[PDB]
């Protein structure tokens, strides 16, 4: 009944949530690493490492892991975000320990063969080249670069081609040594899982993990708070049929008291697609404007990214490079934020947003995997897990006024960074946006 | 609700 | 059915009410009607789709707008979809909203207004949807496969409505269809995370006084025929590689048939496709995907319905390889039972079994999936098979079993209600000549059946 928690002598946290009537589960190891724990020449390591952990360990050869997992019908996966590195598995309950075993094995005792470390550099480039075809991904990488100017958060996860061709097996081993400390990781499980037994296996297969010499509780401040830098980066590209713009303002962080209120304001502005509509029975004035007299854009989407110590909140626009005056659409978006700031929003649309928000945060925690994803991320970046029940309370209590204050604090006399890719010729700059927004 | 940029 | 906490009862009008599992963070519920394209015949062709696209619009007691905004306020996590054998309305909502959601599903199932305007919209929109669908091979090939497998009857009756038949769908035909299939005795109301006593209360309140229209029973058993069909090569778009496609299958087994679990193991064992656990150690990967690169995709399929099914292999490749397609598949099929030096191994069978178990159990981790599965099972044989039982039957599977089933299917030796033929179904996209004498290659390998 709830999320059970236990700590190991080396700091490792074991966070569990039992699910009645289940015979399978998901277990994952979450580390407070990621690319924000790299430096300029380092950039790209954590991800590289991740690819390599699947190439073989001091106990199991690459193809030995594969065949072992497939014979019991489990699944192994991993990703790297700016804030963390995650390795996790899905398997029947009988195999829970066997999975915790392999997870620790791959995460720490990995071979990192130099031969592998070389064939990989090409796979990582191919990977990189695909991301460059996903404009939204591109536009957002740049936004992070100029918004977190010369800071950890500002660098991308994949890293520069440069570093991908120059990462040395020593870089890897160092990132491991430097970052992989017990007090910096959470082992999360949900499904058919006995909390106590999982705490045991945790000791047995993760006990051997180095403790930090200067341990800090999972939630406490990294060091110097990232700082939001107003800026703009226009990327002319006359060949693109569509132009992609992103406009952001310093947002909110995971543990912030106004976290949900920010997500609530995001929901109130919402999204829109020139073809599909808003996916709401009643479109906002912005949504209506966007579509009138020919369309002012192809689509727009509100976004709100969070980190433990910072946040980005804004709009992502997509225009036809040959048909739209980007300035026209930006005005309506600014006009909509001003509307929120001025209080002219109804009880009805606030409720719709709270409802949209509630469903998005809770009804979506269905599988053991989706649930582990929540336990894991919440604890490894915050130091606790707000239960579904608690999250429901946090959203349900938000008020029209709460939103209006939040809007006035964050969208009035505050810096804005921006990025445009494509037919840059019609995009207004940052001082224009700030003038109209603050106007 | 906006996703968390991840790379696999 | 045992520690599912599965309870099943009926209202006087025939509506079966089913609940399973215990209170959780939220609940799931839905109405399941026993309808679908397999019952449209030639008269109602296209009706199942339009009706489902027409769900949750205006009703006798709720205004179109009000219906929409209230569903928005319940999280808006609901949908109505239909297939060859089902029509369902499901949704997951916060525990306290079960009743309100159920009331709404009731209104749309019992009192839809289907106004001239609502219908015009859906039809118009339906044309565009049909136009897009005919461009996605992932959709078109199976469509062609079913139509060919059953000579356009029942399970073979078009699931993608013929573009030119959409305009003639009138309110009259829609009403005719509702009067034949929307009856309490043809419906199941199912909940997950809701107390059986509460469900009975709500169900009776909103669905109790519902009465049957006592329509003419017109559900024909599916008769498998086998057959061949070929449509032209897809247009050469941009940098995308030109491919030809082919699907070969035989009559399979009904979902509640005894050897069903074995057949699913056989399917997992062949595997295929185009982190670990992704089934890269399945025969189709090994013997085809890793041995030929003129083959971009190769996977084993198992369509299983209430009274019949289709089992087989799908293969996408370079136009140049087209001529080898049939043989490559024929061989793989043959190697599952007929080749004495490639008998199914203990390892193959065991890994398969575990993967089957895994995919099922892992999917049932979803309240919505638990819901749908229970609704449909009740709708079909009126009981929900407990997980224990299921897992058991799979574990007791031994290699010879998988071998027997494999041989049975690939020899056209399946005997279902429809007393189907033993001919193979071969449907393909690309130039017809390119595939060669398909029947010859199949006969060569002793696949199929020629006598009675
Ligand atoms: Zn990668």
């Amino acid at each position: 009944p709830g999320t059970r928690t236990s700590k190991l002598p080396n700091g490792l946290t074991i966070a569990t949530e039992y699910i009645p009537n289940t015979s399978s589960a998901t277990v994952g190891i979450f580390v407070d690493a990621g690319s924000r724990a790299e430096n300029v020449k380092n950039n790209g390591t954590a991800h590289f490492l991740q690819h390599l952990a699947f190439k073989g360990t001091q106990n199991r050869p690459q193809q030995g892991i594969e065949l072992e997992i497939e014979n019991i019908g489990s699944h192994l996966n991993a990703y790297t975000s700016r804030e963390n590195t995650v390795y996790y598995a899905k398997s029947l309950q009988e195999d829970i320990p066997k999975a915790v075993d392999i997870l620790s094995d791959i995460l720490t005792k990995s071979v990192l063969d130099n031969s592998a470390i070389e064939r990989e550099r090409d796979v990582i480039i191919r990977e990189s080249e695909e991301v460059d075809k996903m404009y939204d991904e591109v536009v957002f990488d740049h936004l992070h670069e100029i918004t977190y100017k010369d800071q950890p958060l500002g660098r991308t996860i994949l890293g520069p081609i440069k570093n991908i061709k120059s990462i040395t097996r020593t870089d890897l081993k160092d990132y491991i040594t430097k970052n992989y400390k017990g007090d910096r990781m959470v082992l999360a499980g949900a499904g058919a899982v006995d909390h106590e037994k999982l705490v045991q296996y945790a000791q047995k297969y993760f006990g051997h993990v180095p403790k930090s010499e200067s341990p800090v509780p999972l939630g406490s401040p990294r060091g110097p708070l990232p700082v939001f830098c107003r800026g703009e980066r226009f990327i002319k590209e006359n060949t693109l049929p569509t132009t992609h713009i992103a406009i952001a303002l310093e947002g909110v962080s995971w543990s912030a008291p106004d976290y949900f209120v920010a997500l609530a304001t995001q929901a109130i502005v919402g999204n829109w697609d020139r073809a599909i509509g808003t996916g709401t029975n009643s479109p906002s004035p912005l949504a209506v404007a966007a579509s009138q007299n020919g369309s002012l854009a192809n689509s727009y989407m509100s976004f709100s990214t969070s980190y433990a110590d910072s946040g980005l909140w804004g709009m992502y626009i997509v225009t036809d490079s040959n048909e739209h005056n980007v300035r026209l659409i930006v005005n309506e978006i600014l006009k909509e934020w001003k509307r929120i700031k001025s209080g002219k929003i109804s009880d009805a649309e606030v409720n719709r947003a709270k409802a949209q928000l509630k469903a998005a945060l809770l009804l979506s925690l269905d599988g053991s995997t989706a649930i582990v994803e929540d336990i894991g991320r919440q604890v490894v970046t915050t130091g606790k897990r707000l239960s579904p029940e608690e999250v429901f309370e946090q959203v349900d209590k938000i008020t029209k006024d709460d939103i209006i204050m939040w809007a006035n604090y964050r969208l009035q006399n505050k810096p804005v960074s921006m990025v445009a890719l494509g037919n840059t010729s019609t995009v207004p700059n940052v001082s224009y946006i700030e003038e109209k927004l603050n106007q | 609700l906006s996703r968390v940029a991840k790379r696999a | 059915a045992r520690t599912d906490n599965f309870k099943l009862s009926s209202l006087a009008n025939g509506l079966k009410v089913a609940t399973s599992n215990t209170p959780g963070h939220f609940s799931a519920l839905g109405l399941y009607i026993d309808a679908g394209s397999r019952f449209e015949g030639r008269n109602l062709k296209g009706c199942t789709h339009i009706l489902d696209r027409l769900a949750f619009k205006s009703t006798e007691h709720v205004e179109g707008r009000a219906m929409a905004e209230t569903l928005e306020l319940l999280g808006g996590n609901y949908q109505c979809t239909s297939s060859r054998e089902n029509l369902m309305y499901q949704a997951s909502v916060f525990n306290q909203d079960v009743g309100k959601m159920l009331q709404l599903m009731s209104e749309t199932v019992r009192f839809p207004k289907i106004t001239e305007q609502e219908l015009q919209e859906q039809k118009l929109s339906a044309e565009y949807e049909i136009d897009e669908v005919w461009m996605k091979p992932e959709l078109v090939l199976p469509e062609l496969l079913h139509t060919a497998a059953y000579s356009g009857e029942t399970l073979g009756s078009p699931l993608i409505c013929p573009r030119g038949l959409i305009p003639s769908i009138s309110k009259y035909y829609l009403l005719d269809y509702r009067n034949k299939f929307y009856t309490p005795e043809n419906t199941v109301a199912a909940f997950v995370g809701v107390p059986h006593e509460k469900a009975l209360e709500l169900t009776g309140k909103y669905l109790g006084d519902w009465q049957s229209t006592h329509p003419p029973i017109t559900k024909k058993v599916a008769q498998y025929t086998g057959g061949e069909s070929c449509i032209p090569p897809a247009p050469v778009f941009g940098n995308l590689p030109e491919l030809f496609h082919i699907q070969i299958g035989f009559e399979g087994l009904p979902i509640d048939h005894p050897d069903i679990y074995a057949l699913a193991t056989l399917q997992t064992l062949l595997g295929g496709g185009g982190g670990p656990g992704k089934g890269m150690y399945s025969r189709l990967y090994t013997h085809v995907l890793n041995q030929y690169y003129f083959v971009e995709n190769c996977v084993a399929f198992n369509h299983s319905y209430s009274d019949s099914g289709i089992f087989g292999i799908s293969l996408s490749c370079i136009p140049q390889a087209a001529p080898q397609a049939v043989e490559v598949i024929a061989q793989q099929m043959y190697n599952t039972f007929a080749n004495k030096d490639l008998r199914l191994t203990e390892d193959e069978v065991s890994r398969a079994k575990n993967q089957l178990k895994s995919s099922l159990l892992m999917n049932l981790e979803s309240k919505l999936v638990e819901l749908e599965d229970m609704g449909r099972q009740v709708l079909m044989h009126g009981r929900k098979i407990p997980v224990n039982e299921m897992i058991s039957k799979i574990e007791d599977l031994k290699p010879d079993d998988i071998s027997r089933v494999a041989e049975m299917i690939f020899t056209g030796n399946v005997n279902n209600a429809g007393n189907g033929k033993g001919r193979a179904t071969v449907v393909m996209q690309g130039d017809r000549g390119s595939f060669g004498d398909v029947e010859n290659v199949l006969k060569a390998y002793g696949l199929g059946n020629s006598s009675s």
